[PDB]
């Protein structure tokens, strides 16, 4: 979701 | 005060936000996910309150981001509310809740809530 | 339905709400509070989600309201993140969060949150 | 505050 | 009235609550889910503050369920914080909190937020 | 797991919460305001998931604080709902609901919301 | 999750 | 209150 971190 | 709101701002998840504070106690800009390129931008609006705060009271405002664009739609929208506290470290506390749209049977299960301090980078 | 969000809305505490939805996510328009009055009205902006939900979803949505206006100035503001649901019976869901501006001292009490349905009716 | 009810 | 907390309560979902006040400030019983079941059951304790309210307030609580029980494990617990309403339509109007277990990477979502109306019908 | 949890903790407004979980998933425990002497102590109670975790998941958990005691009488309720999260250095990350008993007209603003991370101090 | 409605 | 910092 574009307002949690980036990815793995 | 407009100026001290306005400007690019990062919180502890990467993320960033640019903002500009209109006299009118409007608020525009946009927000970018934390990292990930250059087409994770989201159009925000918000108000902030104009205070009379001579008691080093932070000034209260909040803003939305529907999470849509021409990119991406995540049928979702977010709502930050904070105060911003000006110094020479200034700083912008919120709690916000992210609403996903759901059917009727979710709709329970429907909103998020959390915490974030955005930092100021640039004017 | 898509601009079914534009036109006047009720709460269960009389506050009347009127927006106008942009076709491309924005949301404008004037909250009024306590006896209608005259200059209880103050300035939201907001933004909403224009998605295809065959699934029967509604329509997620949130907007603003700073406290002042050329009358008064609560030193704080409320947001409101929900959805709109149209239909016979359209109505907005929302939980919101009111945050007044406080010394550090009293920033752990600065938010209150709670929750209200808007109707057309 | 104005996101209240009345004050009647 | 006082122990009027104690009893079989019900909310929109379908949920069911049985509690028992103690005279000094405890809540304990049983928290059940849908279909009712048979080990849809999951314990619960709380706290109620014992006041005199003379100009008719409701009286505070809260409580807590981890979803556990010998059947299931869903690794989240819920919080209900609101308060009591007696009369002839007793009440208890919360907003609860659910937290999950995640991992570092998923904690800014680990937690949702509602709200439930309970009634003894 | 309960012996992580169970301890003394703190946090940054300098309340203690002191608490033991029990093997049947129960927490019980004193509360004590930020600094302030003795009769400054609540009773608390909550639950826990007793996870098999094996993901470096937190375990959740929440509990309840009534503000009255012998000395004191708020009229008021917490609960904190959050994730214990272990390691050398062991936190509870929560998000609260503080609920004032009101009459029918302020109902709307009897809840406040906010977080709060505890730091485990004493076993 | 046991907190929802049922899943008829 | 029982739940914010110490007083002034």
């Amino acid at each position: 979701h574009p307002q949690g971190p980036p990815c793995k | 005060a407009e100026a001290g709101i306005t400007g690019t701002w990062y919180n502890q998840l990467g993320s960033t936000f640019i903002v500009t504070a209109g006299a009118d106690g409007a608020l525009t800009g946009t927000y970018e996910s934390a990292v990930g390129n250059a087409e994770s931008r989201y159009v925000l609006t918000g108000r902030y309150d104009s205070a009379p705060a001579t008691d080093g009271s932070g000034t209260a405002l909040g803003w939305t981001v529907a999470w849509k664009n021409n990119y991406r739609n995540a049928h979702s929208a977010t709502t930050w509310s904070g105060q911003y506290v000006g110094g020479a470290e200034a700083r912008i506390n919120t709690q916000w809740l992210l609403t996903s749209g759901t059917t009727e049977a979710n709709a329970w299960k429907s909103t998020l809530v959390g915490h974030d301090t955005f930092t100021k980078v640039k004017p």
